[PDB]
Protein backbone atom coordinates (compact mmCIF):
# COMPACT_ATOMS: atom_id res chain seq x y z
CA UNK A 1 0.00 0.00 0.00
CA UNK A 2 0.87 3.59 -0.52
CA UNK A 3 -0.92 5.76 1.91
CA UNK A 4 -1.46 6.10 5.70
CA UNK A 5 -5.09 5.32 5.65
CA UNK A 6 -4.11 1.89 4.77
CA UNK A 7 -0.96 1.35 6.49
CA UNK A 8 -3.47 1.26 9.57
CA UNK A 9 -6.03 -1.24 7.52
CA UNK A 10 -3.00 -3.39 6.92
CA UNK A 11 -2.34 -3.84 11.20
CA UNK A 12 -6.03 -3.44 12.83
CA UNK A 13 -7.69 -5.31 10.37
CA UNK A 14 -6.31 -7.35 7.95
CA UNK A 15 -2.94 -8.66 9.88
CA UNK A 16 -2.14 -12.14 10.65
CA UNK A 17 -3.14 -11.57 14.13
CA UNK A 18 -6.63 -11.05 13.72
CA UNK A 19 -6.81 -14.22 11.21
CA UNK A 20 -6.78 -16.32 14.25
CA UNK A 21 -9.99 -18.03 13.51
CA UNK A 22 -11.69 -18.37 10.36
CA UNK A 23 -15.13 -17.77 10.36
CA UNK A 24 -16.16 -20.46 8.26
CA UNK A 25 -16.16 -22.87 11.89
CA UNK A 26 -14.38 -20.77 14.40
CA UNK A 27 -11.67 -23.15 14.51
CA UNK A 28 -8.22 -22.06 14.77
CA UNK A 29 -6.18 -22.06 11.50
CA UNK A 30 -2.97 -21.29 12.54
CA UNK A 31 -0.24 -23.40 14.43
CA UNK A 32 3.34 -24.93 14.39
CA UNK A 33 3.16 -27.50 11.65
CA UNK A 34 5.49 -30.60 11.40
CA UNK A 35 8.52 -31.09 13.53
CA UNK A 36 7.72 -28.22 16.30
CA UNK A 37 5.01 -30.78 17.11
CA UNK A 38 7.47 -33.98 17.83
CA UNK A 39 9.98 -31.79 19.62
CA UNK A 40 7.15 -30.71 22.78
CA UNK A 41 7.17 -34.55 23.03
CA UNK A 42 10.63 -34.50 23.61
CA UNK A 43 10.73 -30.99 25.27
CA UNK A 44 7.70 -31.16 27.97
CA UNK A 45 8.70 -35.26 28.40
CA UNK A 46 9.69 -36.33 32.45
CA UNK A 47 13.07 -37.51 31.33
CA UNK A 48 14.11 -34.38 29.48
CA UNK A 49 16.47 -32.79 32.44
CA UNK B 1 -38.68 25.89 -30.71
CA UNK B 2 -37.08 29.25 -30.36
CA UNK B 3 -38.74 30.19 -26.71
CA UNK B 4 -37.93 27.21 -23.89
CA UNK B 5 -34.25 27.15 -24.91
CA UNK B 6 -33.85 31.36 -24.30
CA UNK B 7 -34.73 30.79 -21.07
CA UNK B 8 -31.16 30.14 -20.37
CA UNK B 9 -29.30 32.52 -22.46
CA UNK B 10 -29.99 35.60 -22.10
CA UNK B 11 -31.03 35.25 -17.94
CA UNK B 12 -27.72 34.41 -17.75
CA UNK B 13 -26.20 37.49 -19.70
CA UNK B 14 -29.00 39.46 -17.69
CA UNK B 15 -26.18 40.85 -15.50
CA UNK B 16 -28.26 41.37 -11.85
CA UNK B 17 -28.09 44.48 -10.34
CA UNK B 18 -27.03 48.09 -12.49
CA UNK B 19 -25.27 50.69 -11.53
CA UNK B 20 -27.04 53.58 -10.44
CA UNK B 21 -26.43 57.38 -11.81
CA UNK B 22 -26.61 58.62 -7.70
CA UNK B 23 -24.61 60.89 -5.63
CA UNK B 24 -25.42 64.25 -8.18
CA UNK B 25 -21.96 64.54 -8.89
CA UNK B 26 -23.27 62.77 -12.52
CA UNK B 27 -20.70 59.88 -11.39
CA UNK B 28 -22.19 56.23 -11.33
CA UNK B 29 -21.60 54.23 -8.46
CA UNK B 30 -19.62 51.16 -8.99
CA UNK B 31 -18.66 49.82 -5.52
CA UNK B 32 -20.72 47.49 -4.16
CA UNK B 33 -21.24 44.56 -1.34
CA UNK B 34 -22.49 41.02 -2.37
CA UNK B 35 -22.98 38.48 0.20
CA UNK B 36 -21.60 35.06 -1.21
CA UNK B 37 -21.34 31.48 -0.17
CA UNK B 38 -17.72 29.77 -1.12
CA UNK B 39 -16.76 25.65 -0.85
CA UNK B 40 -12.99 25.67 -0.10
CA UNK B 41 -10.39 23.72 1.47
CA UNK B 42 -8.45 23.60 4.92
CA UNK B 43 -5.03 22.33 5.39
CA UNK B 44 -4.46 20.26 8.72
CA UNK B 45 -1.93 22.65 8.88
CA UNK B 46 -4.37 25.41 9.82
CA UNK B 47 -6.36 22.49 11.25
CA UNK B 48 -6.35 24.31 14.64
CA UNK B 49 -6.53 27.89 13.57
CA UNK B 50 -9.47 27.98 10.43
CA UNK B 51 -9.77 31.69 10.96
CA UNK B 52 -6.21 31.98 9.36
CA UNK B 53 -6.49 28.91 7.11
CA UNK B 54 -9.21 30.27 5.14
CA UNK B 55 -8.39 33.64 4.39
CA UNK B 56 -5.08 33.25 3.55
CA UNK B 57 -5.61 30.38 0.83
CA UNK B 58 -8.91 31.63 -0.83
CA UNK B 59 -9.42 35.20 -0.04
CA UNK B 60 -6.08 36.45 0.11
CA UNK B 61 -5.51 35.10 -3.66
CA UNK B 62 -8.51 36.63 -4.70
CA UNK B 63 -8.61 40.62 -3.30
CA UNK B 64 -7.69 43.04 -5.92
CA UNK B 65 -8.38 40.72 -9.06
CA UNK B 66 -10.63 40.11 -11.32
CA UNK B 67 -13.38 37.48 -10.25
CA UNK B 68 -15.91 35.99 -12.90
CA UNK B 69 -18.12 34.44 -10.77
CA UNK B 70 -19.33 37.62 -9.32
CA UNK B 71 -18.43 39.82 -12.13
CA UNK B 72 -16.55 42.62 -9.96
CA UNK B 73 -13.08 43.23 -8.93
CA UNK B 74 -13.11 41.94 -5.08
CA UNK B 75 -11.76 44.53 -2.76
CA UNK B 76 -11.91 42.73 0.57
CA UNK B 77 -14.37 41.44 2.88
CA UNK B 78 -15.62 41.13 6.07
CA UNK B 79 -17.77 38.18 7.39
CA UNK B 80 -15.58 35.02 6.77
CA UNK B 81 -18.21 32.37 9.12
CA UNK B 82 -17.11 28.60 8.30
CA UNK B 83 -20.89 26.98 8.33
CA UNK B 84 -20.62 24.00 10.55
CA UNK B 85 -21.80 20.55 9.76
CA UNK B 86 -23.14 19.83 12.63
CA UNK B 87 -26.79 20.68 12.77
CA UNK B 88 -26.73 21.92 16.59
CA UNK B 89 -23.66 29.30 17.11
CA UNK B 90 -20.75 27.44 18.80
CA UNK B 91 -17.13 27.84 18.65
CA UNK B 92 -15.97 24.41 17.87
CA UNK B 93 -17.47 23.77 15.18
CA UNK B 94 -16.31 20.87 12.57
CA UNK B 95 -15.97 20.35 9.13
CA UNK B 96 -15.58 16.90 7.25
CA UNK B 97 -12.09 15.12 5.99
CA UNK B 98 -11.81 14.09 2.92
CA UNK B 99 -11.73 10.12 2.52
CA UNK B 100 -9.22 9.87 -0.02
CA UNK B 101 -6.60 12.82 1.53
CA UNK B 102 -6.59 14.50 4.74
CA UNK B 103 -7.94 17.83 3.56
CA UNK B 104 -11.31 19.15 4.43
CA UNK B 105 -13.96 20.73 2.43
CA UNK B 106 -16.60 23.40 3.65
CA UNK B 107 -18.84 25.82 3.02
CA UNK B 108 -18.22 29.46 4.19
CA UNK B 109 -20.41 32.58 3.25
CA UNK B 110 -18.68 35.90 3.31
CA UNK B 111 -19.68 39.58 2.01
CA UNK B 112 -16.83 40.41 -1.27
CA UNK B 113 -17.16 44.49 -1.58
CA UNK B 114 -16.68 43.67 -5.47
CA UNK B 115 -16.36 46.95 -7.81
CA UNK B 116 -18.67 46.41 -10.71
CA UNK B 117 -18.37 48.27 -13.68
CA UNK B 118 -20.71 48.03 -16.60
CA UNK B 119 -21.35 49.94 -19.87
CA UNK B 120 -23.26 52.95 -19.43
CA UNK B 121 -21.35 53.83 -16.46
CA UNK B 122 -19.79 57.32 -15.67
CA UNK B 123 -16.52 56.97 -14.34
CA UNK B 124 -13.45 59.58 -13.62
CA UNK B 125 -9.83 58.91 -12.92
CA UNK B 126 -6.70 60.36 -12.71
CA UNK B 127 -4.86 60.95 -16.36
CA UNK B 128 -1.69 58.66 -16.35
CA UNK B 129 -0.62 59.88 -19.70
CA UNK B 130 -1.82 61.43 -22.94
CA UNK B 131 -0.92 61.09 -26.98
CA UNK B 132 -2.36 61.55 -29.93
CA UNK B 133 -3.08 57.55 -29.54
CA UNK B 134 -5.22 58.10 -25.93
CA UNK B 135 -5.74 59.50 -22.70
CA UNK B 136 -4.61 57.19 -20.04
CA UNK B 137 -6.27 57.18 -16.53
CA UNK B 138 -5.74 55.90 -13.08
CA UNK B 139 -9.61 54.67 -11.85
CA UNK B 140 -8.87 55.24 -8.06
CA UNK B 141 -5.29 55.43 -7.89
CA UNK B 142 -5.70 51.71 -8.85
CA UNK B 143 -7.35 50.48 -12.68
CA UNK B 144 -6.93 52.15 -16.02
CA UNK B 145 -8.86 52.99 -18.59
CA UNK B 146 -7.77 54.32 -21.93
CA UNK B 147 -9.92 56.09 -24.34
CA UNK B 148 -8.91 55.36 -28.01
CA UNK B 149 -8.78 58.12 -30.91
CA UNK B 150 -11.45 56.76 -32.82
CA UNK B 151 -13.61 57.46 -29.60
CA UNK B 152 -12.29 60.67 -28.95
CA UNK B 153 -14.79 64.02 -30.67
CA UNK B 154 -12.43 64.41 -33.19
CA UNK B 155 -12.05 68.67 -32.44
CA UNK B 156 -9.42 68.07 -30.38
CA UNK B 157 -5.62 67.50 -31.77
CA UNK B 158 -2.28 67.28 -29.68
CA UNK B 159 0.69 69.17 -29.55
CA UNK B 160 3.84 67.36 -29.29
CA UNK B 161 6.55 69.59 -27.58
CA UNK B 162 5.86 63.44 -25.23
CA UNK B 163 3.36 66.38 -25.23
CA UNK B 164 0.34 67.84 -24.13
CA UNK B 165 -3.28 67.96 -25.00
CA UNK B 166 -5.17 70.15 -27.02
CA UNK B 167 -9.22 70.69 -26.61
CA UNK B 168 -10.84 73.20 -27.06
CA UNK B 169 -9.87 75.04 -24.19
CA UNK B 170 -6.49 74.22 -25.59
CA UNK B 171 -5.38 73.06 -22.01
CA UNK B 172 -2.85 70.69 -20.80
CA UNK B 173 -4.99 69.05 -19.10
CA UNK B 174 -4.53 67.86 -15.59
CA UNK B 175 -5.83 64.39 -13.95
CA UNK B 176 -9.30 64.39 -12.92
CA UNK B 177 -11.47 63.66 -16.26
CA UNK B 178 -15.02 62.45 -16.78
CA UNK B 179 -16.14 59.79 -18.93
CA UNK B 180 -18.35 56.87 -20.30
CA UNK B 181 -17.65 53.84 -20.08
CA UNK B 182 -17.20 51.19 -23.36
CA UNK B 183 -16.50 47.51 -22.95
CA UNK B 184 -14.78 46.75 -19.61
CA UNK B 185 -11.45 43.70 -20.58
CA UNK B 186 -11.53 40.64 -18.61
CA UNK B 187 -8.56 39.20 -20.92
CA UNK B 188 -4.83 39.57 -19.50
CA UNK B 189 -4.13 39.24 -15.52
CA UNK B 190 -4.29 43.65 -15.81
CA UNK B 191 -8.12 44.15 -15.95
CA UNK B 192 -8.07 46.37 -18.73
CA UNK B 193 -10.63 49.17 -18.61
CA UNK B 194 -11.90 50.77 -21.95
CA UNK B 195 -14.06 53.87 -22.79
CA UNK B 196 -15.41 56.34 -24.67
CA UNK B 197 -15.26 60.37 -24.65
CA UNK B 198 -18.28 60.99 -26.50
CA UNK B 199 -20.39 62.76 -24.72
CA UNK C 1 8.09 19.80 -27.08
CA UNK C 2 8.91 21.52 -24.17
CA UNK C 3 6.21 24.74 -23.81
CA UNK C 4 3.05 22.62 -23.54
CA UNK C 5 4.68 20.91 -20.82
CA UNK C 6 6.21 23.87 -18.63
CA UNK C 7 2.57 24.82 -17.93
CA UNK C 8 2.65 22.26 -15.72
CA UNK C 9 4.42 24.48 -13.65
CA UNK C 10 3.64 27.77 -14.18
CA UNK C 11 -0.08 27.38 -13.86
CA UNK C 12 -0.13 25.57 -10.10
CA UNK C 13 -4.13 26.18 -10.47
CA UNK C 14 -5.46 23.89 -7.62
CA UNK C 15 -8.00 23.72 -5.06
CA UNK C 16 -5.80 24.99 -2.55
CA UNK C 17 -5.19 28.12 -4.53
CA UNK C 18 -9.08 28.43 -6.06
CA UNK C 19 -12.01 27.61 -3.86
CA UNK C 20 -13.93 24.80 -5.96
CA UNK C 21 -17.58 26.91 -6.70
CA UNK C 22 -18.38 30.39 -5.54
CA UNK C 23 -22.08 31.28 -5.83
CA UNK C 24 -23.48 34.87 -5.10
CA UNK C 25 -26.50 34.40 -2.29
CA UNK C 26 -28.12 37.29 -2.55
CA UNK C 27 -28.12 40.58 -4.69
CA UNK C 28 -25.94 42.86 -4.68
CA UNK C 29 -26.58 46.05 -2.46
CA UNK C 30 -24.57 49.15 -3.55
CA UNK C 31 -22.95 50.67 -0.58
CA UNK C 32 -22.69 54.30 0.28
CA UNK C 33 -19.58 56.47 0.31
CA UNK C 34 -18.57 56.63 3.99
CA UNK C 35 -18.78 53.16 4.14
CA UNK C 36 -16.62 52.46 1.65
CA UNK C 37 -14.18 54.78 4.12
CA UNK C 38 -15.74 52.53 6.77
CA UNK C 39 -14.71 49.34 5.95
CA UNK C 40 -11.03 49.98 4.39
CA UNK C 41 -9.97 51.55 7.53
CA UNK C 42 -10.85 48.80 9.24
CA UNK C 43 -10.07 46.03 6.71
CA UNK C 44 -6.42 47.02 6.95
CA UNK C 45 -5.45 45.59 10.17
CA UNK C 46 -6.89 41.90 9.58
CA UNK C 47 -3.64 40.02 9.94
CA UNK C 48 -1.54 42.53 11.56
CA UNK C 49 -1.71 41.43 15.01
CA UNK C 50 5.36 35.79 6.87
CA UNK C 51 4.39 36.34 3.40
CA UNK C 52 1.31 38.52 2.20
CA UNK C 53 3.41 41.24 3.46
CA UNK C 54 4.08 41.96 -0.39
CA UNK C 55 0.27 42.44 -0.96
CA UNK C 56 -0.15 44.08 2.74
CA UNK C 57 1.50 46.97 0.97
CA UNK C 58 -1.01 46.82 -1.92
CA UNK C 59 -3.65 46.53 0.77
CA UNK C 60 -1.95 49.67 1.97
CA UNK C 61 -1.79 50.81 -1.71
CA UNK C 62 -5.85 50.95 -0.60
CA UNK C 63 -5.09 52.72 2.38
CA UNK C 64 -4.24 56.32 0.59
CA UNK C 65 -6.60 55.97 -1.83
CA UNK C 66 -9.22 58.68 -0.27
CA UNK C 67 -7.40 60.15 2.34
CA UNK C 68 -3.32 60.85 1.09
CA UNK C 69 -2.02 63.54 -1.27
CA UNK C 70 -2.79 61.67 -5.22
CA UNK D 1 -5.42 1.32 -2.79
CA UNK D 2 -5.63 -1.23 -5.19
CA UNK D 3 -8.16 -0.20 -7.69
CA UNK D 4 -7.73 3.74 -7.79
CA UNK D 5 -4.73 4.90 -6.19
CA UNK D 6 -2.38 2.80 -8.12
CA UNK D 7 -4.25 1.54 -11.30
CA UNK D 8 -4.39 4.84 -12.86
CA UNK D 9 -5.29 7.24 -10.32
CA UNK D 10 -6.60 9.99 -13.24
CA UNK D 11 -8.23 13.69 -12.04
CA UNK D 12 -9.87 14.20 -15.23
CA UNK D 13 -12.38 17.12 -15.71
CA UNK D 14 -15.96 17.14 -15.66
CA UNK D 15 -18.38 19.20 -16.51
CA UNK D 16 -21.03 19.96 -14.08
CA UNK D 17 -24.07 20.97 -16.42
CA UNK D 18 -24.07 18.24 -18.86
CA UNK D 19 -22.61 16.12 -16.44
CA UNK D 20 -20.18 14.50 -19.80
CA UNK D 21 -16.48 14.03 -19.53
CA UNK D 22 -15.71 13.92 -23.12
CA UNK D 23 -17.08 16.77 -24.14
CA UNK D 24 -14.83 19.11 -22.50
CA UNK D 25 -11.48 20.47 -23.96
CA UNK D 26 -8.89 22.80 -22.27
CA UNK D 27 -9.32 26.21 -24.19
CA UNK D 28 -6.91 28.04 -25.97
CA UNK D 29 -5.86 31.47 -25.15
CA UNK D 30 -4.66 34.41 -26.49
CA UNK D 31 -0.68 33.76 -25.59
CA UNK D 32 -1.45 36.41 -22.72
CA UNK D 33 -3.92 35.43 -21.16
CA UNK D 34 -4.11 31.57 -19.36
CA UNK D 35 -5.98 28.42 -21.06
CA UNK D 36 -9.07 27.13 -18.89
CA UNK D 37 -11.52 24.56 -19.18
CA UNK D 38 -14.35 24.59 -21.25
CA UNK D 39 -17.45 22.43 -22.13
CA UNK D 40 -18.14 22.12 -25.94
CA UNK D 41 -22.19 21.25 -25.71
CA UNK D 42 -22.97 23.86 -23.07
CA UNK D 43 -21.61 26.15 -24.99
CA UNK D 44 -23.43 28.09 -28.29
CA UNK D 45 -20.94 29.54 -31.17
CA UNK D 46 -20.35 32.96 -31.25
CA UNK D 47 -22.03 33.45 -34.31
CA UNK D 48 -25.19 33.18 -32.19
CA UNK D 49 -25.14 36.51 -30.35
CA UNK D 50 -28.64 37.09 -30.72
CA UNK D 51 -30.60 39.57 -28.75
CA UNK E 1 -29.33 34.61 -7.50
CA UNK E 2 -31.68 33.40 -4.76
CA UNK E 3 -32.03 29.71 -7.16
CA UNK E 4 -28.99 28.89 -5.52
CA UNK E 5 -30.46 30.23 -1.95
CA UNK E 6 -34.05 28.41 -2.66
CA UNK E 7 -31.44 25.18 -3.99
CA UNK E 8 -29.28 25.75 -0.21
CA UNK E 9 -32.10 26.26 2.43
CA UNK E 10 -33.42 22.84 0.94
CA UNK E 11 -30.46 21.27 2.19
CA UNK E 12 -29.84 22.47 5.31
CA UNK E 13 -33.33 21.77 6.02
CA UNK E 14 -32.44 18.39 4.85
CA UNK E 15 -29.10 18.17 6.92
CA UNK E 16 -31.08 19.17 10.05
CA UNK E 17 -33.29 16.25 9.81
CA UNK E 18 -31.57 13.60 9.55
CA UNK E 19 -29.24 14.61 12.73
CA UNK E 20 -30.19 12.04 15.30
CA UNK E 21 -30.06 14.58 18.57
CA UNK E 22 -27.27 13.69 20.87
CA UNK E 23 -29.87 13.06 23.82
CA UNK E 24 -31.87 10.24 21.60
CA UNK E 25 -29.13 8.24 20.24
CA UNK E 26 -29.15 4.81 19.83
CA UNK E 27 -26.09 2.64 18.86
CA UNK E 28 -22.98 1.33 20.27
CA UNK E 29 -21.31 3.24 22.90
CA UNK E 30 -18.17 1.22 21.29
CA UNK E 31 -15.60 1.90 18.88
CA UNK E 32 -15.70 -1.17 16.49
CA UNK E 33 -12.64 -1.80 15.24
CA UNK E 34 -13.62 -0.20 11.96
CA UNK E 35 -13.72 3.64 13.45
CA UNK E 36 -10.33 2.46 15.41
CA UNK E 37 -8.59 0.77 11.83
CA UNK E 38 -9.49 4.95 10.11
CA UNK E 39 -9.35 7.16 13.36
CA UNK E 40 -5.88 5.72 13.55
CA UNK E 41 -5.40 6.27 9.71
CA UNK E 42 -6.57 9.66 8.92
CA UNK E 43 -5.00 11.23 12.34
CA UNK E 44 -1.77 10.02 10.99
CA UNK E 45 -2.14 11.53 7.50
CA UNK E 46 -2.76 14.74 9.48
CA UNK E 47 0.64 14.21 11.49
CA UNK E 48 2.06 13.62 7.87
CA UNK E 49 0.67 17.08 6.80
CA UNK E 50 1.80 19.06 9.90
CA UNK E 51 -1.25 19.20 12.12
CA UNK E 52 -0.51 20.74 15.74
CA UNK E 53 0.33 17.44 18.09
CA UNK E 54 -1.01 17.43 21.64
CA UNK E 55 1.41 14.14 22.94
CA UNK E 56 5.16 13.98 24.43
CA UNK E 57 6.30 12.32 20.94
CA UNK E 58 9.24 10.39 22.49
CA UNK E 59 11.15 10.26 19.34
CA UNK E 60 8.72 8.05 17.14
CA UNK E 61 9.37 9.04 13.79
CA UNK E 62 6.44 6.68 12.50
CA UNK E 63 3.95 8.77 11.66
CA UNK E 64 0.84 5.95 12.22
CA UNK E 65 2.17 5.16 16.30
CA UNK E 66 1.55 8.91 16.51
CA UNK E 67 -1.71 8.72 16.71
CA UNK E 68 -1.81 5.30 18.55
CA UNK E 69 0.11 7.47 21.31
CA UNK E 70 -2.92 10.21 21.14
CA UNK E 71 -5.98 7.55 20.96
CA UNK E 72 -4.73 5.73 24.30
CA UNK E 73 -4.83 9.33 25.90
CA UNK E 74 -7.73 11.11 24.10
CA UNK E 75 -6.53 13.94 22.83
CA UNK E 76 -8.31 13.69 18.96
CA UNK E 77 -10.23 15.88 17.34
CA UNK E 78 -12.50 14.18 15.36
CA UNK E 79 -16.33 13.09 15.37
CA UNK E 80 -17.76 10.21 13.84
CA UNK E 81 -20.76 10.42 11.64
CA UNK E 82 -22.95 6.80 12.00
CA UNK E 83 -24.94 6.85 8.83
CA UNK E 84 -28.27 5.14 9.37
CA UNK E 85 -29.16 3.51 5.69
CA UNK E 86 -32.15 5.57 5.59
CA UNK E 87 -29.62 9.04 5.75
CA UNK E 88 -30.11 9.99 9.66
CA UNK E 89 -27.00 9.50 11.36
CA UNK E 90 -25.38 9.97 14.65
CA UNK E 91 -22.03 12.31 15.18
CA UNK E 92 -20.52 10.03 18.16
CA UNK E 93 -17.44 12.27 19.44
CA UNK E 94 -14.17 10.13 20.19
CA UNK E 95 -14.05 10.74 23.86
CA UNK E 96 -17.50 9.51 24.05
CA UNK E 97 -16.80 6.19 22.68
CA UNK E 98 -15.20 3.52 24.25
CA UNK E 99 -12.46 1.67 22.60
CA UNK E 100 -11.92 -1.98 22.94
Amino acid sequence: PQNENARAEALNLANTDSQYLTPTSGSPVRGLIQDHISAGVWLTSKDSF
Amino acid sequence: NENRETARFIKKHKKQVTNPIDEKNGTSNCIVRVPIALYVSLAPMYLENPLQGVMKQHLNPLVMKYNNKVGGVVLGYEGLKILDADPLDTSEKLIKITPDTPFGFTWCHVNLYVWQPQVGDVLEGYIFIQSASHIGLLIHDAFNASIKKNNIPVDWTFVHNLGHWVDSNGEPIDGKLRFTVRNVHTTGRVVSVDGTLIS
Amino acid sequence: MMKGSRRTGNNTATTLNTPVVIHATQLPQHVSTDEVLQFLESFIDEKENTNLSSSISQLKRIQRDFKGLP
Amino acid sequence: DRLLNSSDYTQASVCRECGSILTTQQSVPRIGSISTVCCRRCSMRFEDAKK
Amino acid sequence: PEDFQQHEQIRRKTLKEKAIPKDQRATTPYMTKYERARILGTRALQISMNAPVFVDLEGETDPLRIAMKELAEKKIPLVIRRYLPDGSFEDWSVEELIVD
